[PDB]
């Protein structure tokens, strides 16, 4: 769906195109749904310190964070 | 086979035509730029900087035809016929359009600033549409004696890029600080209050201690007037010189947008906060900084957060199918330094009708140290090679 | 033509305490019944200037027509029929300041010229 | 060490009306008690000054052991943490001042140096 594809598609923004990143950033493509949305809450609730991470993943839910986990992995 | 026309080849319109394709590769989709390559303004500072030259800043569109299958049509598109949905170019030939995208960014408004019109951009240069602009500002300071005044004068909200000017700043202080110790930057602001404003000032105070004076609107910081031939702007706090004059003025959208009736009183293209379909012409989208888009910054990350909605969204009219609910993102990076770096960051959420922030959005933390900043730095590149990577890759 | 040779101040920044004699040496004699010269202490920019070509700049703006201006004007009187050596006067002397002469004048070769002189009186 | 990053007023020719102090500003903190400050307004010669390497020509011939010069010395009071305000009582004339330092860092390293300017007068 369209739905996953937009709450995703911003992920690539930084992230690069399909997850693979350029440098810097880490790269997203070799990770699977389970990694994302389980590291996604990490930074989410502060466990995992960020950059920027939090400031991004605090503005999703959780339902999203999976869509998003599952969408990233599976293309 | 569905036709969709993009105008503009920058951060909205390539991401637009890419996705387009991405989403249904059955369309035919032409973007449309009067160029082969797009300059970014973003890392423009670090061109007025000397830390990269043009090039390095530089894109090729080619990518978009020759991987994703978009027609790349190097013309400028002069008028646009709502009614017979097509689009007219500067050399006399139409392309007929389904559905419309433009994305045509901003143009300086010429009547805004007494003294400063079309002919004064080449003294006294905005540079906020790069290019030739960024190279004449950067040989403005290379020539600039040590010991001179720099002078930036941003304007008031909404403008593009908010923070820009201040990284711009920043940057321009850093090569002073290694070749011009002695010269100073004077910033002339319209605003009481800029973006990330504790954070760049902590950075200066940090990197470029007593380089950098900033005057707000209200102790008389705001450009009345300014004289292109002399190096002097005029505020309600008296007059200054400048051996260089960086005049930011208010901005508005594109000639496209304007001319063609999609932009209201104020300037800028009302638009579907769903769809981004323009709220005046059925049929014609509008992204980017040419757009009202709420909450969401004038920025480039927005540009292309705009743009996928967007795709999908067309995509969706064009199959007879409710337009899906939306999310965007958008960050904007500075660089106070090479290896100092600060960003204002936000998703974003449709929530009655308008485009808001999600709880988490912020700037850069406050108390954090050096290896923060030089992380932030690292990341500032990153985001940039990645974000063009995927419109240009 | 009757263009500027030399001045006194000079085009620098001097102390000149009580400054009430400012002189002009011009190329060729020049016409007393129409001849005009003014002289304006230059309110400097906030940031001021930092060498004499934006001295010169400043002063360029104004020039024996300008009616209000930034500036100040000093009244000033003529000591002269023709002559290439003018002298300028007031009664009390002059304030600091960055000062612009600015004139109109007939040469005898029967030419119309303008110009102006700018110095910096840093008193003394 | 203790170099100057920033001074009010700007090393420019000013309108800087009856100026009551002079702010300098350090790369690092100095020590109070160990730093002395002296300012000078500087005599311009007779034929005067075209620029402002001149100013700081004229300037680097003063230094905090003075004792004989050609210029008239200034009473400032001193307020000391990078910042330095040098106070005057009694508003400051017209003048090129020269404003000159020998100021100890907490590391124990000394540094001298000057800064000019020139005060062209004005009115409050
Ligand atoms: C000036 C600036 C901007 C900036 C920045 C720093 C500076 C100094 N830093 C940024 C940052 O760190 N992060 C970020 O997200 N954004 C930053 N920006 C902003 C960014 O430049 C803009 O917000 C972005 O450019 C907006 O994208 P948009 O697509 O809306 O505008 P554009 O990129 O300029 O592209 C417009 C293109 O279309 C072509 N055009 C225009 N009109 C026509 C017609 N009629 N026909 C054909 N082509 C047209 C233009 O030529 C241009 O290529
Ligand atoms: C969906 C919209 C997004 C998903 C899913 C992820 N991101 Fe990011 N990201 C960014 C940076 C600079 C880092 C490094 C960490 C930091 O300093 O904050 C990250 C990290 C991740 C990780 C951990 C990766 C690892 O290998 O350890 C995951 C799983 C991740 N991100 C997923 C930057 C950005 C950014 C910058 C503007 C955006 C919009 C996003 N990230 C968005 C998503
Ligand atoms: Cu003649």
């Amino acid at each position: 769906d369209l739905r996953g594809a937009l709450l995703a598609g911003n992920c690539y923004g930084c992230h690069g195109p399909n997850g693979d990143s350029q440098g810097g950033i880490p790269s997203l493509s070799g990770l699977d749904a389970d990694q994302i949305a389980e590291t996604m809450l990490a930074f989410r609730s502060g466990t995992r310190e960020s950059t920027v991470m939090q400031r991004q993943a605090s503005g999703y839910s959780e339902d999203e964070i999976a869509s998003i986990a599952q969408h990233i992995a599976q293309h | 086979a569905q036709r969709v026309v993009v105008i503009g080849g920058g951060f909205g319109g390539s991401t637009c035509a890419r996705y387009l394709r991405h989403f249904d590769p059955d369309l035919e989709v032409t973007l449309i730029n009067p160029s082969d390559t797009y300059t970014t303004c973003p890392f423009s500072n670090l061109v007025l900087g000397g830390e990269r030259d043009l090039a390095s800043i530089t894109h090729d569109l080619s990518q978009l035809e020759h991987h994703h299958g978009v027609r790349l049509v190097q013309r400028w598109v002069e008028s646009i016929d709502a009614d017979g949905h097509r689009v007219v170019l500067d050399d006399g030939s139409a392309i007929g359009y389904d559905r419309l995208v433009v994305s045509p960014g901003i143009d300086l408004r010429w009547d805004a600033v007494e003294g400063y019109d079309q002919a004064a951009q080449e003294a006294m240069p905005h540079a906020w549409r790069p290019g030739e602009q960024t190279l004449l500002l950067r040989r403005q300071l290379e020539a600039m004696s040590d010991g001179g005044v720099v002078v930036i004068a941003p304007p008031a909200n909404p403008f593009r890029c908010p923070p820009g000017p201040y990284e711009r700043a920043s940057l321009i202080a850093h090569y002073l600080k290694h070749h011009k110790p002695r010269s100073k930057i004077l910033i002339l602001d319209a605003k009481d209050a800029f973006a990330k404003q504790g954070l760049f000032q902590t950075g200066w105070e940090t990197l470029y201690p007593g380089m950098i004076e900033w005057v707000p609107g209200i102790e008389g910081g705001t450009v009345e007037r300014v004289d292109a031939a002399t190096g002097e702007v005029f505020t309600p706090s008296g007059r200054y010189r400048g051996d260089v004059v960086n005049l930011i003025p208010p901005q508005h959208a594109g000639a496209i947008a304007r001319n063609t009736g999609l932009t209201d009183d104020s300037g800028w293209c009302p638009v579907n906060q769903q769809t981004f379909e323009s709220l005046q012409i059925p049929h014609i989208h509008v992204i980017g900084d040419a757009s009202i888009a709420g909450a969401m910054p004038k920025a480039g990350f927005a540009a292309n957060s705009q743009a996928k909605v967007c795709a999908a969204a067309v995509v969706a009219a064009l199959h007879g199918f409710d337009p899906t609910e939306p999310s965007w993102s958008s960050t904007c990076y500075s660089l106070v330094g090479p290896e100092y770096g600060i960003s204002v960051s936000a998703v974003y959420r449709l929530d009655n009708g308008s485009i808001v922030a999600s709880e988490g959005a912020g700037v850069s933390p406050g108390e954090a140290d050096d290896h923060f900043r030089q992380l932030e730095a690292v990341y500032a590149r990153g985001w940039y090679d990645n974000i063009t990577a995927e419109m240009y890759g | 033509h009757a263009h500027l040779r030399a001045a006194d101040p000079p085009e620098a920044i001097v102390d000149a305490a009580g400054l009430r004699e400012i002189r002009l040496v011009f190329s060729e004699p020049v016409v007393d019944r129409f001849s005009t010269f003014r002289a304006f202490r230059l309110s400097l920019p906030e940031n001021g200037i930092r060498n004499l070509t934006q001295l010169n700049t400043l002063a360029s703006e104004l020039g024996v027509d300008t009616e209000e201006s930034a500036h100040h004007e000093v009244e000033l009187e003529s000591d002269l029929s023709q002559s290439a050596e003018v002298t300028l006067h007031s009664d009390e002397p002059l304030p600091a300041g960055a000062y612009a002469v600015v004139w109109r004048v007939l040469s005898v070769d029967g030419h119309t010229t303008t110009g102006f002189h700018a110095f910096v009186h840093a008193g003394g």
